[PDB]
């Protein structure tokens, strides 16, 4: 009660605004994450926004009115309550006529869309705590509990059960699988990154990037928690203790990595790289040979979220409710939006030109100059 | 690697 | 009487089949073996040990068995004495 | 005048120590060439490498691994055999070389046990899928490629285990 | 009322202790042996001529 | 608590100070002297006259620990049986300490394991050194830790007597036979077999203890 | 070259000669300049020294060692989860401590044992930093720095994998708090690695006692948010499915008491199997084995099971062994108390079969004498023999003696007090002493009482007790109220069982008594002893002898004798006359406490405090009136005052009555009295019923380390006071105390402590029902 003497520091950086945004509009879909972290995150398909809260209510929404479409709640009235909440924590992931929603209670659900019911329900080994994946007629699904489960993307079928090593104390948001030419890559709460083929379930090769060689092992977690991603044939991976690593995607051949490391999420541009430190440090990488392009360390231990290249400016949020217009080169404060202050701990993601954002409370928020 | 006798 | 007493217990209580057993000759280790160490045995020259069966359950006559056994100064029995003692009083 | 080097938790490395691999190799021990960065900017490497030997000599101690007389005997003829030329001449040329015959077996002894210490845990941490053998074969086989894939496995892992024994250890400069 | 006389070199204590009785040990009996050797506190035998009670002028030398 | 000065003034006035008896504040200058200087070159006269302080000062437990400690530092030393024959009195009048003197209680019957600490260290003293100079007195330490021990125990076996539990009286006495055979105790209880093996009905080995109880009656 | 001495530097730790103890080159050996680092080598390697030098600047060699710096003070701060001790002996388990040396990789690993408790508790953004300052003449210090940020919160616990129990059901099950309600602050959101465990044992029991059989945990995970704040703890189950139990077959070396050992073992068909079932018969067959001489017992349940048909058939195993004698019997901590008044209380005599009950039985019975802090047992067997143990009791020594003190009033009155002392363990002989005296210039009464428990040892007891009260109201005896009184008692008591002991005795006592205030109760009684005095004056002069007999009964089962928290016990006393004595009368006390604990560590005890006492008189002749019964104040009904609840007496109309001054004694006196006054003195009746309840709590600002001196109590009380004797006639213009429908009530706080001068309450008293005449107090002291 009185020990609460927290060692942290979250100054406002300066206030400068070269340009306005506006909300276009806003939903409010109702309690949503709250004060619980998970991987949610609203998604959109060909003018149509899909997204759900914890409570289990999932909502279609059109772009430019935000007027309800169709939404359905996924209450458990099989369940003893017939009510009791399903704490819907998966990716909100559309393929076509379907959409994936994950669960912390071992279920994944198949969204049939237009017509607002569920295609099928499979309970999967262990809770999904990752963004469901499709690849090819199958979706992949990061269990909390060493496994990857391929699950058809018709209906059920798991097809393989690939096991991995949870150290005892491994940290919540495990990394998702990325797709590409058969090849899967994903990585684990170990350090370790591995490749499997998507058709038959049999692990390529593994190559572990943590090297926490600290004091106390225990507190050394080292875990790659972010979604990988692949430019022609290099893979980028990030382990929450360092290791920024470029490798090759054939081999288990690292060409060259950067210490910094320490990010949970980035993005790159296909020549210059960004992510967020655990610092919340910004910084910009040369994809070449991982030279420092530039930084900003204005910020620090804010809570941000997620890095999204937008029309040429880099954007992202806080817990406070700010949203910030970073500038593209050597990074610059262009704006400042104070959109909510009921929180914000999802990624940030803009597709077909919008940009699309999420707060704990009031859900979508729409951004629009 | 400098010297050129070493361990077997 | 009128006043409580608890019960008294002095030796350990002895079943006779394993006295049944015991025969002369059968020496010290097996006789540890079969019934245990005599809580109170002769220390004055002869080794002769004492196994006492005695209760003194309060406000009734006591009950007494005495089984004595005769060592040789080797480790060998000589003979036992199975008195069902409640002599006299 | 012999001062100590360096501490390394129960042990120490003295300035007699460095001097048996400054003015013993660098223009000494074989190949008198071999590079001339600097001697003085070379202290920093060489201090490193040795408290890493001490290091690994201290490991090895407490897995309670000891090596008998009969394995340097082997390993001091496979030196006579890849030197081409014979013990007791090798014997005689370190005489005036400066390489006492104990100091060479005391060495040749913390060598083989410092290499046998680092390939046990190391072997350990390496691990082999049975699937990259196949598309490595592929790439040019039948277990040649596995040594290739060992080589260089232990070049990583080696780095990675000296690394992680430097930072989790005591050391500390004193001269 | 008072401390001890001077309260410098003398026992915390009483003096009492030096009435107890002598030792005599109890002989054997006739003809028949006691298991009364066993023991293990044997005092040894000393010499007198030594600072007894209030004598001992204890102090840190 | 004292102001920082060389070894000389602050070790005279502490040892005049002794010298005075107030060993309340003396033991407090002491303390900060040793703990200023730890290894000093007079540093066990420093530790002997700290067991001087602690034991005039009634400081049992810490006098007992400092003894302990440094009983090990110097394994040789021409004081060695003074510091331990120290420890040993320190025993004994933890063992006889309480308000017993003032109205004369015969304290004979109480935990014995002060006693035998007593008893142990004072044996070891007239085993290693019985040509010092506390030989005598530590004879006569022993001779009442003796009929204490004694005293203790013959006190056990009576009240067990009157008890009635018998053979428990009978292995009692047999191990004060055993180990204090010498003592005026076990003389007086020496009837003890004639209650029980008569209660018992073993007369047959009472004879015995009747005719050594004639013999040692005198 | 020749080396002709060897000096060194080092003088604080090392011997002059140790260090020559490791001297190879022997001072007298020449040096072939190799061995040099061989000998620094074998110096360095004892751990004694830091800095290893040799210097040759002459014809010798020069040894330069720096040593350990000596540790003199441990200084560190910023520490709110660990306070001074734990720290101090968590670095003593290490060897490093004040006086001795100072080894630097000791330092770190002391770094990395703290950090690992801080992750422990839940301190996960928190460094433990150790600042070693130097000092001067090799020495230094210490400094820790705790950085401790926050401790971990917990924000979910899942239980997925299972299908037929609720998730709230079995979260409320843990001793981990999910969730606290928001109007409750009974706990926190902590975390702990052994709650854990025990948390996971919890769950696996209360599977396996439902009837599921075939379940084990899978795994389980501990997420942490990607700030070091939040910790979600989720399991994995395998629910599996009930299982009936077929059948049970005792096997192993079982002695021929197999027949009760089957009695236990009876079980009706197709129960569920159960874990805590199980559990419970092992130890009920344990126990019984240790009641025959076998205290050790081998045991193991081995659940095979069919899974095909829902079927078990326990199986178990017994290896009794041999038949454990006590071979003596061995007490510590009786410094004081007699070793005597420690073994009568024994209840496993020495010297034969070991009793598994007996011993525990013993082991309560020293508990509740009353004068001994902790008692505890200890089995331990000879290291030869095989079937030998020796029990050893540790028992602590308590302060047994009671002082009491008072003085007169504040005016000085000179050399006026009461003082006195309670004694249950004088001098440790196991006799109770009581004597107290006051002297007053209203009152002089002094009393003293002697008990001997075990006069004879069997349980029989002794007691006496005297009195002498001749005041004669000291302010002037004449025309005053004087009360001359003493006698002498006798009683003896036995135990019928093990719990149950009367008491018998018998005494008399006399009362002389002048110049009485008249009321009308006296008066009455007066007249029922065939006497007739005058009203308005008050003078009368009587004298009356008592022969009486007593007796009283007692059950008493407790865990403690101080402040209990378990048991009860009941306290009667009969007290009936004799022929020949001038009262003829009997009179009844029934006292009875009772506890009852509702948590298992027995912390939290609802004590039940009923008292009732009636008398009445035989022949005709009441109650003598000094034998009436009261209430209010300590020991009784708290809130009001101490004597003062039940009927007030009434006086006639008074004036002219020996020697009146003025304004003092004004009972009735008046020119105007014009009948019965109304007075607040109240003597009480002859039929008195108090009941009283209490919450007991631990106190929520106290160490474990005094928690067993302090106690705290939220008291409810009501007292009920009246007599069986009325008139309405007389009484018509007074309210009829008779009926006992008249109820007084007061509730509040309590503080109790013990202290060396004795037991110690301190009592807020908030009375809520009251009636006429209570002049309530808020606050009451007492000892």
């Amino acid at each position: 009660n009185s020990e609460e003497d927290v060692v942290k520091m979250s100054p406002l950086p300066t206030v400068e605004n070269q340009f306005t945004p506006t909300t276009a509009w806003s939903t409010s879909v109702g309690s949503g994450i709250g004060n619980f972290y998970s991987n949610l995150h609203p998604a959109l398909a060909d003018n149509v926004v899909y997204a759900a809260d914890r409570a289990g209510l999932v909502k279609a929404l059109n772009a430019d009115d935000g007027k309800e479409i169709w939404s359905v709640s996924l209450a458990e009235k099989d369940g003893w309550f017939s009510k009791e909440p399903a704490l819907l924590s998966g990716g909100v992931t559309v393929s076509g006529g379907h959409v994936y929603i994950g669960s912390e209670k071992a279920q994944v659900y198949a969204l049939n869309t237009s017509d607002g019911t569920v295609a099928w329900q499979t309970k999967v080994a262990g809770e999904a705590l990752s963004r469901p994946v499709v690849s090819d007629g199958l979706v992949l699904i990061h269990t909390s509990n060493g496994q990857l489960q391929a699950l058809n993307e018709a209906d059920g079928a798991v097809k393989w059960t690939v096991n991995l090593d949870m150290p005892s104390l491994s940290l919540r948001g495990e990394s998702a699988p990325t797709t590409a030419f058969g090849a899967a890559v994903v990585g684990g709460d170990n350090g370790r990154v591995s490749a499997v083929l998507m058709e038959q379930g049999q692990m390529i090769w593994q190559q572990r990037i943590s090297q926490a060689t600290g004091s106390t092992e225990i507190d050394r977690l080292s875990d790659v928690d972010t979604t990988p991603v692949v430019v022609n044939g290099v893979v980028f991976a990030l382990a929450y203790n360092g290791n920024l690593t470029a490798l090759d995607l054939r081999s288990g051949q690292i060409m060259w990595k950067r210490e910094l490391g320490s990010v949970n999420d980035f993005i790159v541009d296909g020549n210059r790289i960004y992510l967020v430190d655990q610092n919340d440090r910004v910084m910009a990488l040369t994809i070449d040979g991982g030279v420092t392009l530039w930084t900003q360390s204005d910020l620090l231990h804010r809570l941000l979220t997620s890095p999204v290249l937008y029309n040429g400016n880099l954007v992202v949020g806080d817990s406070e409710g700010y949203l910030h217009w970073i500038n593209v080169e050597d990074g610059r404060f262009v704006a400042q939006q104070k959109v909510d202050s009921s929180g914000f701990q999802t990624e940030p993601v803009a597709a077909d030109g919008k940009l699309l954002i999420q707060a704990k409370d009031g859900t979508v928020y729409s951004i629009t100059r | 690697d400098a010297a050129q006798k070493d361990r077997a | 009487r009128v006043v409580y007493r608890p019960d008294i217990n002095q030796g350990n209580y002895l079943t006779a089949n394993d006295v049944s057993k015991i025969r002369v000759g059968m020496t010290q280790q097996q006789v540890a073996y079969a019934l245990g160490t005599p809580l109170m045995s002769d220390p004055f020259g002869t080794n002769t040990w004492f196994y006492v069966f005695r209760q003194q359950p309060g406000h009734e006559g006591v009950t007494q068995q005495t089984l004595t056994l005769t060592f040789n100064s080797s480790g060998v029995l000589t003979n036992i004495d199975n008195k069902p003692a409640l002599s006299g009083n | 005048v012999d001062c100590v080097a360096a501490v390394v938790n129960n042990g120490v490395v003295l300035e007699s120590d460095v001097d048996g691999l400054m003015q013993s190799v660098k223009l000494n021990a074989a190949q008198a060439r071999q590079q001339l960065p600097d001697d003085a900017t070379l202290r920093h490497q060489i201090m490193e490498r040795l408290i890493m030997d001490q290091i690994i000599l201290q490991m090895g101690q407490k897995m309670g691994v000891k090596i008998s007389d009969e394995q340097l005997d082997q390993a001091i003829a496979n030196i006579a055999k890849q030197n081409n030329m014979t013990l007791d001449q090798m014997r005689s040329r370190l005489a005036y070389d400066g390489l006492n015959y104990n100091t060479y077996r005391n060495q040749i002894r913390k060598e083989m046990i410092i290499s046998e210490v680092r390939n046990n845990e190391v072997r350990r941490r390496i691990t082999i899928l049975p699937q990259e053998v196949e598309s490595l074969a592929q790439q040019v086989q039948k277990d040649r490629a596995y040594r290739m894939l060992m080589n260089r496995k232990f070049s990583e892992e080696a780095a990675s285990w000296m690394q992680e024994q430097r930072a989790s250890a005591y050391v500390k400069i004193l001269s | 009322c008072s401390s001890d006389s001077r309260y410098k070199r003398q026992v915390s204590g009483d003096e009492a202790y030096l009435e107890a009785a002598p030792l005599a040990e109890l002989h054997a009996p006739a003809g028949m042996i006691l298991p009364v050797t066993s023991g293990d506190y044997a005092i040894p035998v000393t010499n007198g001529s030594g600072a007894v009670g209030k004598a001992l002028d204890i102090r840190p030398p | 608590e004292v102001p920082d000065n060389p070894p000389n003034e602050i070790y005279a006035t502490a040892q005049q100070k002794l010298q005075d008896g107030n060993w309340r504040q003396a033991i407090t200058q002491l303390e900060a002297l040793d703990n200023r200087y730890p290894f000093g070159p007079y540093s066990q006269q420093v530790q002997l006259d700290l067991i001087y302080a602690y034991y005039k000062n009634a400081d049992l437990p810490l006098a007992q620990a400092a003894i302990d400690r440094f009983i090990r530092l110097n394994p040789t030393h021409p004081n060695i049986d003074y510091v331990m024959y120290m420890r040993g009195l320190t025993n004994m009048a933890l063992d006889d300490s309480a308000l017993q003197g003032f109205f004369g209680v015969d304290r004979s019957d109480r935990d014995p394991q002060h006693a035998r600490a007593a008893f142990s260290d004072f044996s070891k003293l007239v085993r290693g050194y019985p040509n010092s100079q506390y030989t005598t007195d530590a004879t006569k330490r022993l001779v009442f830790l003796k009929d204490r021990l004694a005293k203790y125990e013959y006190s056990v076996a009576e009240y067990y007597t009157e008890r009635g539990a018998w053979v428990a009286v009978v292995n009692r006495v047999e191990g004060m036979l055993r180990d204090y055979p010498d003592t005026q105790a076990t003389r007086d209880a020496l009837p003890l077999m004639e209650n029980a093996y008569r209660q018992m009905q073993m007369n047959a080995q009472a004879e015995k203890v009747a005719k050594i109880i004639a013999a040692n009656s005198s | 070259f020749v080396v002709k001495d060897i000096h060194f530097e080092g003088l604080q730790r090392v011997a002059v000669g140790a260090a020559l103890l490791s001297m190879p080159v022997r001072t007298g050996d020449t040096v072939n300049d190799e061995d040099i680092s061989n000998t620094i080598r074998a110096l360095f390697a004892t751990g004694n020294f830091e800095d290893v030098c040799v210097l040759r600047d002459g014809d010798t060699l020069l040894v330069q060692v720096k040593e350990r710096p000596t540790i003199a003070s441990i200084t560190f701060s910023g520490n709110k989860s660990v306070k001074d001790d734990m720290l101090k002996q968590n670095l003593e388990a290490s060897g490093v401590r004040v006086g001795e040396s100072l080894d630097r990789t000791t330092i770190a690993d002391i770094e990395k044992g703290l950090e690992d408790f801080y992750y422990s508790v839940g301190k996960y953004s928190a460094s433990v930093k150790a600042v070693v300052t130097p000092l001067p003449r090799n020495r230094v210090d210490l400094k820790l720095v705790f950085q401790e940020g926050v401790s971990a919160e917990i924000q979910q616990i899942n239980i997925v994998g299972n299908h037929a129990f609720t998730t709230d059901e079995l979260i409320s099950h843990f001793q981990l708090r999910d969730e606290v309600p928001w109007w409750n602050v009974v706990g926190d959101r902590k975390y702990q690695k052994q709650k854990l465990a025990g948390d996971l044992e919890t769950l696996r029991s209360y599977y396996l006692d439902r009837g599921y059989a075939r379940f084990n945990i899978d795994s389980t995970q501990v997420s942490l948010t990607p700030d070091k704040k939040g910790i979600y703890v989720t399991v994995n189950i395998t629910e599996g499915d009930q299982y009936k139990l077929s059948g049970v077959e005792v096997s192993g070396n079982l002695a021929g008491h197999s027949a009760e050992i089957e009695q236990l073992t009876k079980i009706e068909p197709g129960e569920l199997y159960n874990g805590t079932k199980v559990t419970k018969m092992e130890d009920d067959i344990k126990k019984l084995l240790g009641r025959y001489g076998y205290a050790y017992p081998r045991v193991q349940s081995m659940p095979e099971i069919n899974d095909a048909d829902k079927t078990v058939k326990l199986r178990v195993n017994v290896d009794a062994g041999n038949r454990f004698y006590v071979r003596k019997i061995r007490f510590e901590g009786n410094d004081t108390s007699k070793d005597a008044v420690l073994r009568r209380e024994m209840r496993q005599m020495e010297g034969a079969w070991l009793g598994s009950d007996l011993v525990d039985q013993g082991k309560e019975r020293l508990n509740r004498l009353g004068f001994f802090e902790t008692v505890d047992t200890d089995t331990q067997r000879v290291p030869g023999s095989p079937d030998q143990v020796d029990v050893v009791y540790k028992v602590k020594e308590r302060n047994t003696g009671s002082f009491n003190f008072g003085i007169g009033y504040g005016t000085e009155s000179g050399v006026s007090f009461q003082a006195g002392v309670q004694q249950d363990n004088w001098l440790g002989t196991g006799y109770a002493v009581g004597i107290n005296g006051t002297k007053n210039d209203y009152q002089t009464y002094a009393e003293l009482s002697v008990t001997n428990p075990y006069f004879t040892v069997d349980g029989v007891s002794l007691g006496g007790r005297l009195f002498y009260n001749d005041f004669q109201a000291d302010d002037a005896d004449l025309s005053d109220y004087t009360n001359k009184s003493y006698g002498t008692d006798v009683t003896l008591g036995f135990p019928i069982n093990e719990y149950n002991s009367l008491r018998a005795g018998l005494g008399y006592v006399h009362n002389s008594l002048s110049n009485m205030q008249p009321q009308v109760a006296m008066w009455r009684y007066l007249y029922s002893m065939g006497e007739h005095p005058s009203t308005s004056d008050q003078d009368n002069s009587f004298k009356t002898d008592d022969f009486t007999f007593n007796y009283g009964w007692t059950y008493n089962k407790l865990d403690r004798g101080y402040f209990p928290t378990d048991g009860s016990r009941v306290n009667l006393t009969g007290k009936v006359t004799i022929p020949g004595s001038d009262n003829e009368y009997y009179k009844v006390t029934l006292d009875t406490a009772t506890y009852v604990p509702i948590d298992d560590d027995h912390k939290w005890v609802v004590l039940g405090r009923t008292r009732w006492g009636y008398g009445d008189g035989l022949g005709g002749k009441e109650m003598p009136f000094y034998e009436n019964f009261y209430a209010g104040g300590s020991s009784t009904v708290r809130g009001f005052q101490s004597n003062t609840i039940g009927p007030k007496a009434v006086y006639f109309p008074h004036q002219a009555s020996n020697y009146d001054p003025d304004y003092d004694y004004e009972c009735a006196t008046q020119d105007g009295a014009k009948d019965l006054c109304k007075s607040d003195d109240a003597v009480g009746g002859n039929a008195m019923a108090v009941a009283s309840l209490e919450f007991i709590t631990p106190t929520p600002f106290i160490s474990d380390k005094y928690a067993n001196s302090v106690r705290t109590s939220f008291f409810w009380d009501m007292g009920t006071v009246w007599d069986t004797n009325w008139d309405s006639s007389q009484y018509s213009g007074y309210p009829d105390y008779s009926d006992p429908s008249n109820i007084r009530m007061s509730a509040g706080i309590a503080l109790q402590w013990m202290s060396p001068l004795g037991p110690l309450v301190f009592s807020y008293a908030q009375p809520f029902k009251k009636y006429d005449g209570d002049k309530a107090e808020q606050f009451q002291f007492n000892i």
